[PDB]
């Protein structure tokens, strides 16, 4: 057999993506991914950083998701630090990742679409695409990379009109995923491009540390959000969808029932989201408000500080998982006492699913192999750190 | 005096005394202090000789070690002095006796006290008591020195 | 299930001569263990009923100077089946292999070779164990605590020699380091 | 089978490429770390050049035997590959 | 000159019009800037109603967006694929990353910068840049396009 | 295929020297195919620079690293087998290569 | 003449020298390699260019941050070459031109352009050191027009500035020579490539790297280079047979010669030469076959016995065998 | 060639915090000015990781 | 700019329409730049700039006082 190279470098695959297939005939024999094209040093970036410093670091990681990365982290800090939030801050938290859930699975969907061929879902999906990034650029000031999430509580809060919005938006969100069903799950063409192509056992998910859609595909009901609740998911209502045959098309499938569920978590978190103050009242850990600093000489001294050293974590070690949109999302985070991480590993769910790309696509057609790279919903930002 | 020299990239910010219980003890004059100034202004860069008119120009390294060379081996060796500075180290204040002697010259002392001091017994120009030491003397008879200044 | 089960019970059912040390708290219950009882200890913790640990979430080193043993390998563990997580660590020089587990959980592979690309830690028995991330010819291990931040060698691209190079570094602002760390600490 | 003349002829040109090796001592009968004190190094490398100017392989096992040359000689005579 | 400051002016004209009017990029998406180019070229900001179409090749392409962090490993295929395009051809750096490393500057697998391996015609500062800032930017690279005298400068030489 | 035991005695080390020694003889001609140094190197100027870095690091007297030592080789022979590395990258490390040292570097800079 | 470079840094990119040099003409062939030498060593460079922006693009790299600055002038006015002239310690002059264009005629791009450079470097006092290169074979007797005007030009520069060096190399090969290259252009496109004196004119090639590195080395000498015309040759001396068998050699490709009396290039290249005027002024440039080239090729151009050369400044010139010419493997 | 060192209390604070730990001093001294903007360029890899 | 509001014109003499939205919004608040040449692509004064982009509701005659 020879040997074959995918290196596309226009985004219409990934971007970044390296392949090096050894093929029989059509036929795929194995697939090995070379990574490291991405790798920018972010693990070895955070120990020169302030514990605040290093917060943008994981926005950068999964740009789909940005506020499940920033939610790992704060959750770490708070671990390490045992820093209580506001109820309110909570519900915040909440409704933004099942906000950015609903984002990496509109993009994840209809990028996997393109690739496949339907260039009409690409552009219908990236106009609700559109319309929530509006609502990260409310309450940041940036539209994709926000440092809202904090360890202490949340950035800042909420203006006047973004619950009303969120609620226009939930109105419709829907039909527009009714439409993107409509276009794609009856199709035969659709149904003959996913069904039975990248059959995962759940055996073969457990032993490669497949989480997420890829491992409840295969029938294994392991949600983070239900196994090891955080913030206010405990009292919020939604389904776990699980499949059947593990195929493309049961991820597919699993993937428009998040996001219908991420709606209907989204619209409990606002009409359930109470009032109160949105960071933790220890001043040693949260910045003081603005106008406490300019009055006060104590708020003036903590102001100082946090702004130039921070706050320092008691010396330990913890690992703390959420359920990002792709999977398990987990940060090793080891403190020495000082202001800056020690050492602060990043498992990102999308290694341990390039690294199972070899057995999905063993005895596939060469076709099928971009199918089997788009369901995984893989982006290389956190691929290699 | 033991001290603390902090900088900013090639320039030094400022001096702050070192703890050293047996020299200073936490103290350091005013000269030591606030003379970092004074390394950043007038600094000789750049090896010069003078013109036939009598003014500096800047010339390479290997040129002005060639003229000196040149003119040492013109005079008579017991004509060489060579002076030391005060800021001298030990190390150069050596390689510059040995320069001179092995050119045949035996004048070679420091700026201060170098007027034919004897230091044979190496206990006639130290502090035999320690400074520290000197917190047990019950009587100081300073003959000739101003130590304040 | 619990963290205050799973200690009990294997501190009863395990083997004695492969753990010499236990935390039990809400940061985690970890195992310390030799580098030679790795293998043995996963592989009990892979099979036993009441311990089915069926996941390796990760592998990771953590560097330590000051120590005779200078990295720190640790291995997060989770159980599906008891909804319980368990971290394992062990510790190994520059210069010793430790056992690998790609035998016991094949998605093993990747983290090893990553713990080997950053750190310089060698497994015994790994198919095929190369650098994953750095560059092609990347010379010393980044995520060592001795590795300077911006490395080694920097790459610009050479009109003569019509080829991108690699040339020593040379920073036009260097990286500006700031102690904030307090004396009352 | 090969006539002892160009076997002796191949083993007894190669051997003076070394920089350091005798050309008045080189003979059939000439051990390569032994008479000639060379190192372990060296004793591997003259194998190899004997598979460096043809084709054909040693295997590990077939190379820390015997470090002789005229049983190198006699096994090249003994090769019905080379010519 | 009666007629060359006039035929050559409008010749040239035509030229500049025809090369600003249909561009086609090769989007060189590395990380999170990629996002916002394909959010450019959707249905809001919509980058094809100035003639801007994407394409896979370089062969095909004149213009280049190199949007992410480039790094060590990657600037040998970044400078192969620029070598691959035809003559009139321009760079347009997007993002912190691109243009001078951003926020892994001081890193040791990271190009401090895109004009390090390639030249750069336009930088577009942002991290990432938003989509209207992308508009701008190719825009201006327009601006310089009609700047552009060809057909002028080859006749005065 | 897997990385093997760590060595518990001085003569494994050699062993395992003198196989990727070999290893690394054999490797020659594919290189001289992959690369296009045909009319560039003679076949026996690599294998010096081979037998040259293996004796300029033959003062190791540790089992443990000379089995690190044979390792990092195999990576970099295995790096070079496979196109990955430049083409001038490998002639750029393969080749083989008055007044005083003092007063020249005194010239150049104060900083030896 | 010192005190044109003071070092700091570690030499590299981002080192500092405080050489600021105005390389006119650094657009071709060799101002590609001297400007890429000149910022190695922290070397600020300004570029001064003409017609189309997209001429420099390629010399910003070389550079670390505003090292490289182009700058556009014209010829003609005074002013633009002042003004770019201005920040500068070091001139480097490389203007020349091997064929004729209308607009600017033999004279007008290697003689006059160069003896307005000297002079305004002239009245701008300031620049230390002013280097000029002409062409080997440069004589006024030489019946090549080009070689004529580049002598003249270099009395022109020795009297407006008699510390002004003069490095006048030969032939130069590399990645964009127009020597080699048209050769293999004219194999791939016609089958043989022809000789224009038979292939027995003998003449010395030099690496342009090579000559670089010596315009570099005079740049930082000790001060003994003031004032000389050095002559940069190749080690081998070649010939046109030998140097078209290499490149057959690397260009992987069965010999066949054309051979050709002088008599009948000389008329065949003829043409170009009346044909100067016409309705527009450009014309196709000439590649193998230009009548003042054919002309140079009548006296053998050697580095004379009795003049400075590459060892005279502690260099030693590349074999035009094998890095040198490997650029040919592009169309093996 | 480097410098085995404990760095000694500040002498503008009383507290006693940063004592007892070792660190390498390189040495790294060779710094100059960027010409540009006036930063301070570096060519030593070990410029600052024992701080 | 059909059946379109002037809210007001600019010291360059950019003029600044609005139109009203009632559920999907578009066209409803632009500028017809004074100039033609290419009109630089950033010729909106900072009063102006805000009310653009619906970052304040003043028009900007208004921001001025
Ligand atoms: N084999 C060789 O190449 C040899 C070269 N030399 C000499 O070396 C020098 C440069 O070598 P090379 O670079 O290879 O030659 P090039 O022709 O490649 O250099 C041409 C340079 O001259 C500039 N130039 C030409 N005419 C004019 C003009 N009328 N006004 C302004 N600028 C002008 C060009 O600018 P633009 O491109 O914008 O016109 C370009 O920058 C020349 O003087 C050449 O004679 C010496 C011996 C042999
Ligand atoms: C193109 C090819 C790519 C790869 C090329 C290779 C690149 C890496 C080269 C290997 C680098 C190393 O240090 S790997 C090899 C390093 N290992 C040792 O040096 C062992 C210590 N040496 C000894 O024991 C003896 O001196 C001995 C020399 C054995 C003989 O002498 P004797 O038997 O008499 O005792
Ligand atoms: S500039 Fe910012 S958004 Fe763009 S690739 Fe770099 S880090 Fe990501």
């Amino acid at each position: 057999n020879f040997t074959l190279n995918f290196g596309p470098q226009h985004p219409a695959a990934h971007g970044v993506l390296r392949l090096v297939l050894e093929m029989n005939g059509e036929v795929v024999e194995r697939a090995e991914p070379h990574i490291g094209l991405l790798h920018r040093g972010t693990e070895k970036l955070i120990e020169y950083k302030t514990y605040l410093q290093a917060l943008p670091y994981f926005d950068r990681l999964d740009y789909v998701s940005m506020m499940a990365q920033e939610h790992a982290y704060s959750l770490a800090v708070e671990k390490l630090l045992n820093c209580e939030v506001p109820l309110r801050a909570q519900y915040i938290r909440v409704l933004f990742c099942e906000i950015t859930r609903i984002l990496n699975h509109l993009l994840a969907l209809t990028t996997h679409a393109m690739d496949v061929g339907a260039l009409t879902p690409f552009l219908w999906a990236f106009e609700e695409r559109e319309k929530l990034l509006e609502f990260y650029e409310r309450v940041s000031g940036a539209r994709m990379h926000a440092s809202f999430i904090r360890p202490g509580g949340v950035a800042q809060d909420l203006p006047l009109g973004l619950c009303r919005d969120i609620d226009s938006f939930t109105q419709q969100f829907a039909s527009r995923i009714d439409e993107l069903e409509e276009m794609l799950t009856g199709n035969r063409i659709w149904k003959q491009r996913l069904v039975d192509i990248g059959t995962v056992t759940a055996q073969q998910a457990k032993d490669w540390g497949f989480s997420g859609v890829m491992l409840r595909g295969s029938g294994v009901c392991w949600d983070l959000r239900r196994a090891a609740p955080y913030d206010v998911y405990d009292q919020l209502d939604f389904d776990v969808p699980v499949g059947t045959r593990g195929d493309c098309y049961d991820r597919y499938c699993i993937r428009i029932e998040e996001m219908r569920q991420s709606l209907r978590i989204i619209v409990q978190c606002l009409n359930q989201m109470p009032s109160g103050m949105i960071k933790a009242d220890d001043r040693k850990l949260c910045p003081p408000s603005r106008c406490r600093m300019k009055l006060s000489m104590e708020s003036l001294i903590h102001h100082f500080e946090l702004y130039t050293e921070g706050f320092s974590v008691p010396a330990s070690s913890t690992y703390t998982a959420v359920e990002a949109p792709k999977g398990e999302f987990g940060v090793f985070l080891v403190s020495n006492g000082s202001n800056r991480p020690y050492r602060c590993k990043i498992r990102a769910p999308g290694f341990a699913h390039s690294q199972g790309l070899d057995f999905m696509s063993k005895h596939h057609m060469l076709a099928d192999v971009v199918t089997i790279i788009g369901t995984q919903d893989i982006v290389f930002g956190e691929v290699d750190r | 005096s033991n001290i603390r020299v902090d900088s900013r990239g090639p320039e030094v910010m400022r001096i702050i005394p070192r703890l050293n219980e047996d020299i200073n003890e936490e103290w350091i004059s005013d000269k030591t202090r606030f003379c970092y100034d004074g390394l950043k202004r007038q600094r000789l860069s750049d090896p010069m000789i003078r013109d036939s008119d009598g003014r500096f120009k800047a010339v390479s390294w290997r040129d002005a070690l060639a003229v000196v060379g040149d003119i040492i081996h013109q005079v008579k060796p017991d004509e060489i002095v060579g002076v030391a500075g005060q800021l001298s180290d030990a190390e150069s204040m050596m390689v510059l006796k040995d320069f001179v002697n092995r050119m045949g010259s035996d004048n070679v002392w420091c700026e201060g006290t170098a007027a034919g001091v004897d230091a044979d017994l190496r206990y006639s120009y130290l502090m035999n008591t320690s400074i520290s030491g000197l917190e047990n003397a019950d009587l100081f008879l300073l003959i000739g020195t101003q130590p304040r200044v | 299930m619990d963290n205050q089960f799973i200690f009990k019970y294997s501190w009863e059912t395990l083997p004695k001569k492969w753990v010499k040390k236990m935390e039990r708290s809400e940061h985690g219950n970890r195992f310390d263990t030799n580098t030679d009882y790795l293998f043995q200890l996963l592989c009990f913790l892979k099979l036993h009923t009441y311990t089915r640990v069926q996941v390796l979430i990760d592998i990771c080193g953590v560097d330590y100077p000051s120590r005779k043993r200078r990295f720190e390998v640790v291995y997060n563990l989770l159980s599906t089946r008891y909804n319980s997580r368990i971290r394992v660590q062990t510790s190994a020089d520059e210069v010793t292999r430790i056992s690998s587990v790609v035998s016991l959980f094949p998605s093993a592979g990747w983290w090893e070779r990553e713990v080997w690309d950053m750190f310089g830690v060698s497994f015994i028995n790994h198919p095929d164990l190369r650098r994953i991330l750095t560059d092609y010819g990347f010379e010393g291990h980044p995520l060592r605590k001795d590795f300077p931040l911006s490395g080694y060698v920097q790459v610009r691209y050479d009109d003569p020699e019509k080829r991108v190079v690699s040339e020593p570094i040379e920073m036009t602002q260097e990286f500006r380091y700031f102690d904030f760390a307090s004396p009352w600490e | 089978f090969l006539d002892k003349s160009e076997v002796t002829d191949r083993v007894l040109s190669v051997v003076k490429n070394f920089q350091k090796v005798d050309p008045s001592k080189v003979t059939p009968k000439a051990n390569f770390q032994n008479d000639l004190g060379l190192d372990s190094l060296d004793s591997v490398e003259v194998v190899m050049a004997l598979e460096e100017e043809f084709g054909f392989e040693i295997p590990d096992n077939e190379a820390d035997k015997i470090q002789s040359i005229d049983l190198a000689v006699d096994f090249i005579a003994s090769h019905p590959q080379a010519k | 000159s009666k007629a060359a400051e006039f035929v050559i002016s409008k010749v040239d004209d035509l030229m500049n019009w025809a090369r600003t009017g249909s561009i086609w990029p090769m989007t060189f998406g590395l990380a999170c800037c990629a996002v916002e180019m394909m959010h450019t070229g959707a249905a809001r900001y919509d980058l094809d109603r100035f003639g801007i179409i994407f394409r896979p090749s370089p062969r095909q392409s004149d213009c280049m967006i190199v949007a992410g962090t480039l790094t060590n490993k990657m600037a040998p295929a970044l400078r192969k694929v620029y070598d691959q395009m035809p003559e009139p051809r321009w760079v347009i750096s997007m993002g912190s990353c691109a243009n001078g490393g951003g926020y892994y500057h001081y890193s040791y697998s990271v190009v401090r910068g895109c004009d390090r391996i390639v030249p750069v015609d336009i930088y577009v500062p942002g991290c990432p840049p938003t989509a209207e800032a992308l508009l701008y930017g190719l825009l201006q690279l327009q601006k310089k396009i009609n700047r552009r005298k060809d057909f002028l400068h080859w006749w005065n030489k | 295929i897997g990385v093997p035991p760590n060595s518990a005695n001085l003569t494994e080390a050699r062993r395992r020297v003198f196989d990727f020694f070999r290893a690394a003889c054999r490797s020659i001609p594919t290189i001289m195919d992959i690369y296009n140094l045909q009319d560039v190197v003679a076949p026996s100027q690599l294998r010096y620079a081979i037998s040259a870095q293996i004796r300029n690091n033959a003062h190791i007297t540790d089992p443990k690293v000379i089995d690190l030592l044979i390792f990092k080789g195999m990576e970099e022979l295995t790096d070079i087998v496979d196109h990955a590395k430049q083409r001038h990258h490998i002639i750029g490390q393969y080749v083989v290569g008055g007044k005083t040292d003092f007063l020249k570097n005194f010239y150049t800079s104060n900083y030896f | 003449g010192v005190g044109h470079l003071a070092r700091k840094g570690t030499g590299g990119r981002s080192s500092v020298s405080g050489i600021v040099a105005t390389v006119f003409g650094a657009t071709g062939f060799l101002g590609r390699y001297l400007v890429q030498q000149l910022a190695k060593m922290g070397s600020q460079v300004l570029v001064p260019f003409r017609g189309s922006e997209d001429s420099p693009r390629h010399l910003k790299l070389m550079g670390d941050l505003g090292q490289v600055v182009p700058m556009k002038f014209d010829p003609r006015d005074e002013d633009s070459i002042k003004a770019v002239m201005a920040k500068a310690n070091v001139v480097i002059n490389l203007i020349g031109r091997e064929y004729e264009t209308r607009n600017f005629s033999f004279e007008d791009a290697n003689h006059h352009i160069a003896e307005k450079l000297a002079l305004v470097a002239k009245e701008h006092g300031g620049i230390m050191r002013y280097i000029q290169v002409s062409c080997l074979g440069a004589s006024v007797s030489s019946p090549s027009r080009m070689l004529r005007a580049k002598a003249a030009a270099e009395e022109a520069v020795l009297n407006a500035l008699p510390e002004a060096t003069i490095m006048r190399p030969a032939t130069m090969i590399g990645t964009e020579d127009r020597i080699l290259n048209p050769w293999s252009m004219f194999v791939k496109k016609y089958g043989f490539l022809p000789l224009i004196g038979g292939g027995t004119t003998k003449f010395q090639p030099v690496y342009v790297v090579d000559v670089a590195a010596a315009i570099v080395a005079a740049l930082k000498d000790d001060g003994s280079s003031m004032g000389k015309t050095y002559e940069l040759g190749g080690p081998d001396v070649f010939t046109t047979h030998e140097l078209a068998e290499i490149m057959y050699d690397m260009i992987r490709e069965w010999p066949r010669y054309v051979k050709l009396p002088f008599p009948i290039a000389k008329a065949m290249a003829a043409p170009r030469d009346f044909m100067v005027n016409k309705v527009p002024f450009p014309l196709p440039s000439p590649q193998i076959f230009n009548l003042d080239q054919i002309n140079a090729l009548t006296t053998d151009t050697l580095v004379s016995d009795n003049a400075l050369k590459f060892q005279d400044l502690d260099l030693v010139p590349h074999k035009l065998k094998g890095y040198p010419v490997e650029f040919l493997i592009q169309y093996r | 060639k480097v410098i085995i060192y404990s760095p000694a209390r500040t002498a503008t604070q009383s507290g006693s915090g940063k004592l007892g730990k070792w660190k390498i001093n390189f040495v790294s001294t060779l710094k100059w000015e960027n010409p540009l903007m006036g930063w301070t360029s570096t060519g030593d890899p070990y410029a600052n990781v024992g701080d | 700019n059909i059946g379109a509001t002037l809210v007001g014109v600019d010291k360059f003499g950019n003029k600044y329409y609005q139109k009203l939205g009632d559920t999907q919004y578009g066209r409803h608040r632009w500028v017809e730049y004074a100039s033609k040449d290419r009109y630089n692509a950033s010729q909106v004064p900072a009063e102006w700039h805000g009310w653009l982009h619906f970052i304040t509701d003043h028009t900007g005659d208004e921001l001025l006082s």
